């Protein structure tokens, strides 16, 4: 009963610090990847800008 | 009385590991909508790809 | 037990959304939240500060504003 | 005293279990979400190397 539900609870809080530490690094880690996903696309969208100043060019010099 | 001072330790150390987690759930949330936006634009940059490609290989037939 | 670092995290719950810096890198920087809008305090030399501007840094601006605090030092 | 601690404790214990629950698969998502963002990024960083590999060879056509 009583005596057996509080050692339940001391054992799963003991547990529970754990699990927010690990969540910590997991959420942190995302967050980077993420990041690192929004950084890669910019890189990309000024590649094509460069690639469509570059075709406006040729069509200007040619037709 | 001391088991009412354990449990007293444990409701306390449970509400930091609650604010943590909501902490936390925010953080992966604003990682989402980087995300999400990340992705959208990168829907309208393989247009502006495939139009890019139209576009050279029209050059590439005039000459 | 936690790190003081997540224990000043979890003070940041009711930190307001459209904030340009995160609530893990101003707890990593020292400081705890106010409760008061985007206002966070450093248990250390009580330096308060607010109006967070995009891009800034927390750790900068606690290393620049008050090189004298204890915590400031050891980051 | 101890008995009503322990009962509410039980239920603020599960409604961590539950927010952790949550978060969790929510980083799944997003990691998961990211390997694809990242996978269509691998798939048009070939699509722009091949476009500015064709405009050099324009460009160096018509000086
Ligand atoms: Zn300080």
């Amino acid at each position: 009963e009583l005596l057996q539900r509080c050692e339940s609870l001391e054992k799963k809080t003991a547990t529970f610090e754990n699990i927010v530490c690990v969540l910590n690094r997991e959420v942190e880690r995302v967050a980077m990847t993420a990041e690192a996903c929004s950084r890669q696309h910019r890189l990309d969208q000024d590649k094509i800008e460069a690639l469509s100043s570059k075709v406006q060019q040729l069509e200007r010099s040619i037709g | 009385f001391m088991k009412e001072k354990l449990l007293a330790e444990l409701e306390g150390k449970l509400r930091v590991f609650e604010n943590i987690v909501a902490v936390l759930n925010k953080e992966v949330e604003a990682s989402h909508l980087a995300l999400a936006t990340s992705i959208h634009q990168s829907q309208l940059d393989r247009e502006r790809i495939l139009s890019l490609e139209q576009r050279v290989v029209e050059l590439q037939q005039t000459l | 037990m936690l790190s003081c670092e997540l224990y000043r995290m979890s003070t940041y719950s009711t930190f307001p959304a459209g904030v340009p810096v995160s609530e893990r890198s101003l707890a990593r920087a020292g400081f705890y939240y106010t409760g008061v809008n985007d206002k966070v305090k450093c248990f250390c030399c009580g330096l308060m500060l607010d109006n967070w501007k995009r891009g800034d840094s927390p750790t900068e601006k606690h290393k620049k504003l008050y090189p004298s605090c204890r915590f400031v030092q050891s980051l």
